[PDB]
RNA sequence: AAAGAGAGUUUGAUCCUGGCUCAGGACGAACGCUGGCGGCGUGCCUAAUACAUGCAAGUCGAACGAACGGAGGUCCAAAGUUAGUGGCGGACGGGUGAGUAACACGUGGGCAACCUGCCUGUAAGUUGGGGAUAACUCCGGGAAACCGGGGCUAAUACCGAAUGAUAGAGUGUGGCGCAUGCCACGCUCUUGAAAGAUGGUUUCGGCUAUCGCUUACAGAUGGGCCCGCGGUGCAUUAGCUAGUUGGUAGGGUAAUGGCCUACCAAGGCAACGAUGCAUAGCCGACCUGAGAGGGUGAUCGGCCACACUGGGACUGAGACACGGCCCAGACUCCUACGGGAGGCAGCAGUAGGGAAUCUUCCGCAAUGGACGAAAGUCUGACGGAGCAACGCCGCGUGUAUGAAGAAGGUUUUCGGAUCGUAAAGUACUGUUGUUAGAGAAGAACAAGGAUAAGAGUAACUGCUUGUCCCUUGACGGUAUCUAACCAGAAAGCCACGGCUAACUACGUGCCAGCAGCCGCGGUAAUACGUAGGUGGCAAGCGUUGUCCGGAUUUAUUGGGCGUAAAGCGCGCGCAGGCGGUCUUUUAAGUCUGAUGUGAAAGCCCCCGGCUUAACCGGGGAGGGUCAUUGGAAACUG
């Protein structure tokens, strides 16, 4: 870059893509977790259910998600018990 | 969304429209809803106002600019606007 | 109210048909001769070819790092007005027309299938903890872009907790719709928030003002998707397609959707032109035309696409992002040979292509942007200046008088005619010009100081409104005005046989040459060159290139097919086009009223402002086989 703001944007850039990359990962694995806990067996399952939901309505107040989207995740992983 | 001034006319002889468009369109492109005239040659100012539209806008938030508000200040539209706000 | 001009050319002469040429208007124009000024506009149409040089996007100390005067110790000096992390902006503004024949654009709708920072209003809250990290300082790799390691520290930086959903489920009640479904309200459980900074008062605790931060609900704004209709050449381009066509489940997105996946069936589009090739950004609009139509997309406004070529993602409310990032490709540059940097279709400017296009200028004064509480910083947007008769409009190079007629050219039937009242003389003026001076509007402000009144408060401080005081010009001594002098410093181009306005002489002799056509030139040339004269226009005049007209020469308005070009050799017949008489009924076509919309600018009408005009301003009118809806039923259905 030639520009004196594009350098400070830019390392902002990483920093917010490694914050952003965690958190996701993050919410993604829960959901993960929950999904294989419903599709065999009960066993806590529900009691997973919770955290996960958890996991997206807290990533709405960070930024990196909508709320529709949220919403609707919870929806319809909800269905499966 | 501003109540804005346009400039046309001629080299040297500026005339002003008051309209109101949004702060990232051109100076003299897109607008909304013009409501008035400006002209700044004559030494007594000309400035006609529809006194009607500018309050509705202005309930609407419509912020002004410097000199549009002092137009309104002087014509009354802000007074009234006060009296509204407090009635 | 509007309402249309023709001429030459086939023949020994005619009348028709038919083509060719010319008389008019307009350019982002070019070339030749010439050239005085003022106002308003326009200027790479070709190479989306390659780019020196400078400037075009930064800002916040009210969240964390300055010199001086100067506490203190004749010497050094503590506290008081100025880098970076973080927030906002860089997605606006500005430039090109490559690509694109498609929901890209125009017009009219739908979203009970959607999003939206800043702006406005309302209802609640801003309660408690933690672990770090730049900056800074040491150790190294370093040619240099810069890399790693150790230590140290802040926050409106980051991450948990208390509490709060109209977020998910489960349910109930009532009212409803355009099928899916929408609205009001109630019940139980599970999740999701915050940040403080500048002051005031008080007691100092508290309380409070402004700007701030979190959640929810409306408005406004900007976007997203879907749909009916409309705007090109080729059939010597006839089949194309397979996530294609539909369904059942799922994934994904803000949202619907083969957008994507698995399964099931073989569908779908097409002579009302599918598919393919070629060209091309679209519109408001511009030129022409009596009009219908025809041609084009210069300037300006709206939408779309692109940023050296191709692909991708991050941050963000908004980008798959001109002056942001990663990879590959071509080119330019530096290297210590390990590796690095760049993208003027931004404003000026250079090279190349062209028949052809401008200064490497001034200023944020005005308007508008980004940041901030404000002063204020930035703004090649913009306001201005420079170049080019490139276009439109306006003015001048004098005015009156001056004779059977100055002088001298051109001719002469050698008496004369002609330039010609044109000259000299005569009387007058200064629009321009020279000299010397007075000299505006564009300016509103913002902020700062007093005020007066409101809401809020226990009180303030502050906030909103109103009235005053003070300050601000690149243009620029610019427009403009006042005086003195001066006919002096200011006219050219084309044409003259007919079309078409305007003729004499000399020279030449089918040569030199002219030419849009008829055609002129061989010894008496109004057509070739020159001189005199005359005609048209005028700081312009001619030539060329493109478009429209004339051209009824694609004829709906507005032509034809015996002999001039033009009836298939004839028949049977699918689709299509058209269709005897009367009655009842429908409103698809038809005709009409009302609502919304067809942006601004442009043509047109009426008013104005510049000493007039060009130009500018206000109001009005025009333009649709447009959506909602109410009417009539003669005609077609
Ligand atoms: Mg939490
Ligand atoms: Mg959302
Ligand atoms: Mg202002
Ligand atoms: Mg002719
Ligand atoms: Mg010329
Ligand atoms: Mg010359
Ligand atoms: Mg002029
Ligand atoms: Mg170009
Ligand atoms: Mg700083
Ligand atoms: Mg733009
Ligand atoms: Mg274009
Ligand atoms: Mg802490
Ligand atoms: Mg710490
Ligand atoms: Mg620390
Ligand atoms: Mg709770
Ligand atoms: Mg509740
Ligand atoms: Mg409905
Ligand atoms: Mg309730
Ligand atoms: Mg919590
Ligand atoms: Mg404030
Ligand atoms: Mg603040
Ligand atoms: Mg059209
Ligand atoms: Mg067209
Ligand atoms: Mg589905
Ligand atoms: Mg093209
Ligand atoms: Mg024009
Ligand atoms: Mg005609
Ligand atoms: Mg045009
Ligand atoms: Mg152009
Ligand atoms: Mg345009
Ligand atoms: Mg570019
Ligand atoms: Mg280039
Ligand atoms: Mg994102
Ligand atoms: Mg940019
Ligand atoms: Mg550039
Ligand atoms: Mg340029
Ligand atoms: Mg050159
Ligand atoms: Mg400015
Ligand atoms: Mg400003
Ligand atoms: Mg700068
Ligand atoms: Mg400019
Ligand atoms: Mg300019
Ligand atoms: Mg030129
Ligand atoms: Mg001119
Ligand atoms: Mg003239
Ligand atoms: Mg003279
Ligand atoms: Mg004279
Ligand atoms: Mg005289
Ligand atoms: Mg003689
Ligand atoms: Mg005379
Ligand atoms: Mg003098
Ligand atoms: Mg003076
Ligand atoms: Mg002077
Ligand atoms: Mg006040
Ligand atoms: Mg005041
Ligand atoms: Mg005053
Ligand atoms: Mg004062
Ligand atoms: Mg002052
Ligand atoms: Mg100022
Ligand atoms: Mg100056
Ligand atoms: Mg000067
Ligand atoms: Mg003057
Ligand atoms: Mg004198
Ligand atoms: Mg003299
Ligand atoms: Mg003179
Ligand atoms: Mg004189
Ligand atoms: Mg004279
Ligand atoms: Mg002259
Ligand atoms: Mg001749
Ligand atoms: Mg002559
Ligand atoms: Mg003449
Ligand atoms: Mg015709
Ligand atoms: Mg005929
Ligand atoms: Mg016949
Ligand atoms: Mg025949
Ligand atoms: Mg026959
Ligand atoms: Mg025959
Ligand atoms: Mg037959
Ligand atoms: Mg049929
Ligand atoms: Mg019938
Ligand atoms: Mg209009
Ligand atoms: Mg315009
Ligand atoms: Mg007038
Ligand atoms: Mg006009
Ligand atoms: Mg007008
Ligand atoms: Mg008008
Ligand atoms: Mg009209
Ligand atoms: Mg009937």
């Amino acid at each position: 870059p030639n520009i004196k703001s594009a350098i400070k944007r830019v390392k902002t850039a990483e920093t917010r893509n490694s914050r952003n990359a965690s958190q996701r990962s993050a919410m993604r694995t829960a959901i993960k977790k929950f999904d294989e806990a419903a599709a065999n067996n009960a066993d806590n399952a529900k009691d997973l259910y919770v955290e996960a939901s958890k996991k997206l309505d807290s990533a709405v107040s960070k930024g990196l998600i909508h709320k529709n989207n949220a919403a609707r995740n919870k929806s319809r992983l909800a269905a499966k018990l | 969304v501003k109540i804005r001034l346009k400039r046309m006319g001629s080299k040297k002889k500026p005339f002003y429209r008051i309209v109101v468009a949004d702060s990232r369109f051109p100076r003299d492109g897109r607008s909304i809803e013009t409501i008035g005239t400006y002209n700044p040659l004559l030494d007594p100012v000309e400035v006609k106002i529809d006194e009607e539209a500018t309050l509705k806008w202005m309930h609407n938030g419509a912020k002004p600019s410097d000199t549009v508000r002092n137009l309104l200040s002087r014509e009354g539209i802000m007074e009234k606007f006060h009296n509204q706000k407090l009635g």
